[PDB]
């Protein structure tokens, strides 16, 4: 030694601090919710970045092209054996502070204790030793940790980097984000430090450790392109095929429970996601759920309705969300014409440099091509994969229109909904309305995909284990193991699990095997 | 409040105080995208205009050939890369106009969107800009009505979409930002109207929180409304001052206008409570106001 050997972690959804890029101030500073109003400085942050700027100001703010990573969030250590200074070089306040940090600094501390005076050290002596099946692994090939593993693992000194990026722009371009920073910031602090040479520099090797959205990054960054230097990949709860909660926050606004928020009903979402490649890139692609429908209409007694051919209006009906739902705008539509004001509220549509719908259509289709791409090239090779799938958390996976439509769609249509779920006002009733699922009758092919962890459906989060990776945990009550009985965590709050955890370090050992020394 | 030395600065269209000590960092946004002033010498320019033009020759649409469209003149040395935006779009392009001031040269940059069926409409604002863009001193206040921007000033007073943001540190209060904001058309609600929910939520909550200050802030002509917090805790002490006059639309001198002034959580210095950003509440509340009152629209002819 030394042998170092980096663990780059990758935030998810709206989880890194942002500052416009121009002034420095800042703009994004999660949590920013009604939840959980437990700390008066975490208030502090909400008040500044969100609750005092207007639907006007949030607009232009939170844009992609004119915000930045910001690294000087506060950071907790822990019992990481950092200090701030060396914490805040880690990029540690780049994210979100109690979503994050905690895992992070796990992740340091164990693997910077593993073997001390050959013996295995806590939690490495008996915990991981778990057999994977007990934690809820399902695809059957990766074997138990054993004592060989680990004390190969322990001849390499682990040191965990935040990659932060900005989540607004495509995670396309975040890829490229992530590959700068590991070949510009990470790798060039081990040269000085370790007094490495251009060759030994080229052979060191990375490990990811991805949370949410994330995981849509990493796999950018190492399926399309090529980018050997990363040695295996750990994912947590990644929307792999998106996620229909995206549809419930633009036509509904987000819950009020949830922590992290881009508004309280459709107009506020809309105005900020509409416009976003980062944040549309969540929404299900074409293979989602199997290519099968999540968006349905129906009727009082919770049967799907029929369309002018007499078929089921269960959409996507022939496989394609971004026609069929995302550009569509009648009033299921993802922007309904109701919604066209937010898209771009800067001025009347009439002296414009571009048009509101454009813009957005065109967005529309760069997704659909990014879902595309991501797709065929799937994961990498070395994955380990975990995900939430609780049938307590409905997550969305039904995306639900209850009621007749009937006045809604006769000829000069004009009707428009609260921007809160429903259509019912003071003036008429009976009137569509969305409403938690499940779906009252099912598709049998549909039963392994419901639930959830809150944000990523089932349907989703298993699309790895469908894609044959490596490994893949299904934590919660669709999954199985003796050390997998709670019920499923939360999507935000994942890597606080004992479950997410667990497999995070599992993944880091196994892949660790493969590094070359 | 001593205003020995302080500087008068120009952003868009207004004046702004600030102590002579600031940090300041400045944005302009035109039509919504950013024009960004370049450190380019003229044989730079070109250079860089050349380069990337002969990048975009080489980059392929999925469907419809070659991603670059057209090199577009403006006029007054002014001049425009067309490319598709995306390699997958069809309604809309990506247009990179450099421009330069006059008399004195400085470079800016103003990359944004277009669609298709507006390109002649785009074309002419890129005109209008190359001939209304004029040089300016650094601290130089211009009698003649305009934008003011970096080095310059976008003359005129016709009607345009257009915005600036400004942040500003101060070295003697550590932790401490100032922002400075224009955007024109009216905000969609009011400020106190806005926040006072949340602020309601968090004087319940945090029996550290207090308000300070909450009501009007007229400067001048400015009908201007403030909510003003602070709040301890770790032995800390945070601030959240809030300023803004609502907009009226189509107005370039009547735009939405907001000022701030945050102290957020910073870092104990190994174990050692962080140094505190103001001496007092009373000294912030002094260092707000008389910035505040400092606010006005630029005097033109
Ligand atoms: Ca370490």
């Amino acid at each position: 030694q030394t042998a170092p050997l980096p663990v780059i972690f990758i935030p998810g959804i709206m989880g890194t601090n942002l500052r416009n890029k121009a002034d420095k101030s800042e703009v994004w500073r999660p949590p920013n919710g009604l939840w959980p109003m437990d700390d008066l400085f975490a208030s502090i942050g909400a008040l500044w970045t969100w609750a005092w700027r207007g639907p006007k100001a949030r607009q232009e703010l939170l844009k992609a092209e004119q915000v930045e990573v910001d690294d000087q969030g506060t950071i907790d250590v822990g019992q990481s054996g950092l200090s701030e200074e060396a914490a805040r070089l880690r990029g540690w306040g780049k994210v979100m502070r109690s979503a994050y940090n905690p895992v992070m600094g796990l992740m340091e501390r164990r693997l910077d204790n593993i073997v001390s005076r050959r013996e295995l050290q806590a939690w490495w002596n008996d915990e991981a030793l778990s057999p994977p099946g007990d934690q809820g692994e399902e695809q059957g090939k990766v074997g138990p940790i054993d004592e060989e593993e680990l004390l190969r693992a322990s001849r390499y000194q682990f040191d965990v980097w935040c990659a932060g990026y900005n989540w607004l722009q495509s995670n396309r371009q975040s890829a490229l984000d992530v590959r700068d920073y590991i070949e510009n910031t990470v790798l060039p602090f081990y040269q000085k430090e370790c007094g490495l040479d251009p060759e030994q520099m080229r052979r060191m090797k990375v490990i990811l450790v991805t949370h949410s959205m994330g995981g849509l990054v990493a796999r950018a960054l190492t399926q399309l392109h090529g980018y050997e230097r990363v040695l295996g990949v750990v994912h947590g709860v990644q929307p792999a095929t998106g996620s229909s909660t995206i549809y419930h926050h633009m036509r509904c606004g987000y819950e009020g429970i949830a922590q992290v928020v881009l508004g309280r009903n459709a107009g506020e979402v809309t105005a900020i996601v509409a416009n976003s490649a980062g944040a549309l890139e969540l929404a299900p692609s074409a293979e989602y759920r199997e290519g099968r429908p999540w968006l349905f209409l129906c009727d009082a007694q919770g049967q799907v309705l029929k369309d002018i051919d007499g078929k089921p209006r269960a959409y996507p009906q022939n496989q394609d969300p971004y026609e069929e739902i995302y550009k569509n705008t009648t009033w299921y539509g993802l922007v309904p014409e109701q919604n066209s004001q937010y898209l771009d509220m800067s001025d009347k549509k009439e002296g414009l440099r571009v048009g509101p719908r454009d813009n957005f259509e065109d967005l529309i289709d760069s997704i659909a091509n990014f879902h595309g791409e991501l797709s065929a090239a799937g994961y990498h090779s070395e994955t380990y994969a975990h995900y939430g799938a609780d049938d307590s958390r409905h997550s969305w996976r039904d995306l639900i229109w209850k009621g007749d439509p009937t006045p809604l769609e006769t000829p000069g249509a004009t009707l428009n909904d609260d921007e809160n779920g429903t259509y019912n006002s003071w003036f008429r009733r009976g009137l569509p309305t969305i409403v938690q699922g499940p779906l009252e009758t099912g598709n049998p092919l549909d039963a392994s995909g419901s639930g959830g962890d809150e944000t990523v459906p089932t349907d989703s989060g298993q699309a790895p284990a469908l894609a044959g990776v490596k490994a893949s945990f299904r934590h919660g009550s669709k999954g199985k193991g003796q050390a997998n009985t709670k019920r499923g965590y939360e999507h935000q709050e994942s890597y606080n699990d004992a479950r997410a955890q667990w497999a995070a370090l599992y993944g880091v050992i196994k892949i660790t095997q493969l590094a070359d020394w | 409040m001593d205003k020995t030395g302080w500087i008068t600065h120009c952003f868009g269209r207004f004046l702004i105080d600030l102590p002579p000590d600031a940090v300041i960092n400045a944005g302009y946004y035109l039509w919504g995208d950013r024009i960004e002033y370049l450190d380019d010498k003229p044989t730079e320019l070109a250079a860089r205009v050349d380069r990337l033009e002969q990048e975009w020759r080489t980059q392929r649409h999925k469907s419809k050939g070659n991603m670059f469209l057209r090199k577009i003149d403006f006029g007054n040395e002014s001049v425009g890369l067309l490319s598709w935006s995306s390699e997958v779009a069809s309604k809309t392009y990506l247009l990179d106009t450099y421009v330069t001031s006059k008399p004195t040269w400085h470079v800016y940059r103003w990359k944004g969107k277009v669609s298709v069926d507006r390109e002649q409409h785009a074309v002419e604002i890129s005109r209008a800009l190359a001939r209304n863009l004029r040089s300016r001193a650094p601290k130089e206040i211009p009698s003649e009505p305009g934008f003011c921007i970096d080095h310059a000033y976008i003359a005129g007073d016709s009607f345009q979409v257009e915005r600036f943001g400004v942040g500003v540190t101060f070295p003697e209060h550590p932790g401490a930002r100032f922002e400075f904001r224009s955007s024109t058309g009216a905000e969609l609600n009011s400020l106190l109207e806005r926040v006072d929910g949340f602020v309601q939520n968090m004087l319940s909550t945090f029996a550290g929180m207090e308000t300070l200050r909450k009501g009007k802030h007229p400067v001048g002509s400015l009908p201007g409304e403030e909510y003003l917090v602070a709040g301890s805790d770790k032995g800390q002490r945070g601030y959240t001052f809030m300023w803004e006059v609502q907009g009226k639309e189509e107005s370039l001198t009547e735009p939405n206008l907001t000022a701030g002034l945050a102290v957020l959580e910073r870092s104990n210095e190994n174990g050692k409570p962080p140094p505190p950003a103001f001496k007092s509440d009373k000294e912030a509340l002094e260092l707000w106001d008389t910035i505040v009152d400092s606010i006005r629209v630029r005097p033109t002819s």
